[PDB]
């Protein structure tokens, strides 16, 4: 039952400010201070400081005084943190912890870069082909940023052979590919589609395969 | 009552 | 200074027991840690509290084949009887007050690998660029790599039987179950897909070497 709930994903770009909220709920929320960890793609864990969560007293780790912030709600059950005059080295995931208990992350991206809607293209069999007994189709999601894209398949749903590859970061974008396996007389008989959801540019691409 | 639940009163 | 010592990885095969090792500095060597495990797509989960008599006590969804024990500086999480899903990054963590003033400080962690995972051949799928690229004159080729251990691959094309360097982006192979997966595109431009009779994908995995084709006809 107990839960730490955070904020979405954020984008931001260097100088700017960002503010990630933490809901707690199953336990009383002043009976215990809210931890704050760092994450950077590296991944080691880093102890930024504490709260109480009564008080408000923060104490803040050597790395992280001056650009750092730790603020309550206490009648919303809700910590935030809030870093100032942002920087490239900020990039990471943001945790706030019981210590038991652990929130689901915040992944905060610093970039100057624009975020940008995927371009969506649809993965269909070759020429001479007769894929025999079932037939593979996919959806290529190129040139995106930052990385949250989603990917359904609802033509034939769930793991028919819905196989969702990681992304790539060429040059300045991102690229990922979703293929789904369904049987050879299902298509192109019976109607197949994919959607494409990238919630930073709050966007969302359909795709009909065609041979 | 309340503290941080990290805080292990052996480790002072 | 408040140091915590782990070891950077470690492997084991399934159903054998892994011992982890947490070193606290030369002071401190009396103190209490806790034990975090971190998979993947995942936060930190608490594992346990381990005193410096060996005393500890596990948090919640943490099975019984998880448990503690110490020696001096040293503090150890011992797993019995290791699963496949215990593959993860095992992080200790300690406190220390001074005058009213509380620090907590991570170690740098333990990657543990559980071998035994049975061994598969790569599965290729190539895709040709499809129409609607093409009125952008360009073409994008996939190849999509799948139900393959383990995760050491090798992702070469070809156009015309000539090996293509140039406008290829690979993935590196990513866990998917109990298997791995990897991707490889070839970006060239439209007319450059058409002026090239056939594309090929080749994978080599364990010395042995799949390959599939594509035809602009």
């Amino acid at each position: 039952q107990v839960q730490l709930q955070e904020s979405g994903p954020e984008l931001k770009k260097p100088g700017e400010t960002v503010k990630i909220s933490c809901k707690v709920s199953g336990y009383p929320f002043t009976n215990y201070g809210m931890n704050w960890v760092k994450q950077a793609p590296r991944k080691v864990l880093k102890w930024m400081g504490w709260i109480d969560t009564y008080t408000g007293d923060p104490t803040y780790a050597d790395d992280f005084k001056g650009r750092f912030a730790f603020s309550l709600d206490t009648s919303a059950s809700t910590a935030y943190l809030q870093i100032n005059n942002l920087k490239n080295e900020d990039t990471a995931t943001y945790f706030c912890a019981r210590g038991t208990y652990w929130g689901q992350g915040t992944l905060v991206t610093v970039s100057a870069a624009k975020t940008t809607a995927p371009s969506v293209y649809p993965l269909a069999p070759v020429c001479g082909d007769t894929t025999g007994s079932s037939v593979t189709l996919g959806c290529l999601v190129k040139g995106y940023f930052p990385e949250p894209v989603t990917l359904t398949w609802n033509s034939g749903s769930l793991s028919s052979g819905v196989h969702t590859f990681p992304a790539v970061l060429q040059s300045d974008l991102y690229t990922l590919s979703s293929s789904v396996t369904v049987t050879s007389s299902t298509w192109p008989s019976q109607s197949i589609t994919c959607n494409v959801a990238h919630p930073a540019s709050s966007t969302k691409v359909d795709k009909k395969i065609e041979p | 009552e309340r503290r941080n639940e990290l805080q292990k009163q052996e480790n002072r | 200074q408040l140091v915590l010592t782990q070891s950077s990885s470690a492997s084991f095969s399934l159903g054998a027991s892994a011992k982890l090792t947490c070193t606290l500095s030369r002071q401190h060597s009396t103190y209490t840690i806790e034990w975090y495990q971190q998979q993947p797509l995942k936060p930190p989960k608490y594992v346990m509290e381990l005193k410096k008599d060996g005393s500890h006590s596990t948090g919640d969804g943490i099975p019984d084949r998880f448990s503690g024990s110490s020696s001096g500086a040293d503090r150890y999480l011992s797993i019995s009887n290791i699963q496949e899903e215990d593959e993860a990054i095992y992080i200790c963590g300690v406190g220390d007050t001074i005058k009213e003033q509380f620090v907590y400080v991570f170690g740098g962690g333990t990657k543990v690998t559980v071998l035994g995972q049975p061994k598969s051949t790569p599965t290729l799928t190539v895709f040709p660029p499809s129409s609607e690229e093409l009125k952008e004159n360009k073409a994008t080729l996939v190849c999509l790599i799948s139900n393959f251990s383990p995760s050491g691959v090798t992702v070469a094309w070809k156009a015309n039987g000539t090996p293509i360097t140039q406008g290829v982006d690979t993935s590196n192979p990513t866990k998917e179950g109990n298997k791995f997966m990897a991707s490889s595109f070839l970006h060239l431009t439209s007319d450059q897909w058409r002026s090239h009779n056939s594309f090929t994908c080749q994978v080599t995995h364990e010395g042995d070497t799949v390959e599939k084709s594509l035809s602009p006809a």
